[PDB]
């Protein structure tokens, strides 16, 4: 079909996009940071285990 | 985000209008209006033949 | 500083724009505005047919 | 014949029209995602495949 008032294709591209630009962001932090855990999003059980060793 | 634009597809094939189909129906009721009026008019002078006769 | 960040985070979720999706939005409605101008432009000729059986 | 009522020219270019639009956004998708496989239309056993290999 030829239709005007739907656009799933944009849709889709506009999902793709969102995703590569959320883990860009994540890794210019992780860069500015020079640490892999930065909360407990990233690793829940190392961040415990490190803060053992850091004692 | 997956599941709303699955459910969008879904709708547009359901409410939306097909552009190919409907400029090719147009175009066929333009030459039948332009046809029936020119047959209609045409149509209207039947009654003269009596005058002919009379 | 840590809160001022989050909470500028959580503020952007809620005030400001998405481009790609309003970007796509504008772009529907400059087709929708072109087709409906022709749809009115054709429509505003169809008192043309009682000339005919005039 | 001369006929007005019906017209099969137009109904097989719209088809053809449909499959070229088909095609043309399936390969959009596959260009903004980066992947062959976005779905079990593209390839089922490669998609199981894949999967024990992610494993």
């Amino acid at each position: 079909a030829i239709t005007v008032n739907t656009n799933v294709t944009s849709l889709k591209a506009q999902k793709n996009l969102n995703t590569s630009a959320s883990d860009l962001a994540t890794s210019m932090e992780r860069l500015s940071s020079g640490l892999r855990i930065n909360s407990a999003k990233d690793d829940a059980a190392g961040l415990a285990i490190s803060n053992r060793l850091n004692s | 985000a997956n599941t709303q634009a699955n459910v969008a597809d879904a709708k547009s094939r359901i409410v939306d209008v097909d552009f190919a189909k409907e400029t090719s129906q147009m175009t066929k009721n333009q030459v039948l209006q332009q046809t029936g009026s020119a047959m209609l008019a045409q149509a209207n002078q039947l009654p003269q033949v009596a005058l002919s006769l009379l």
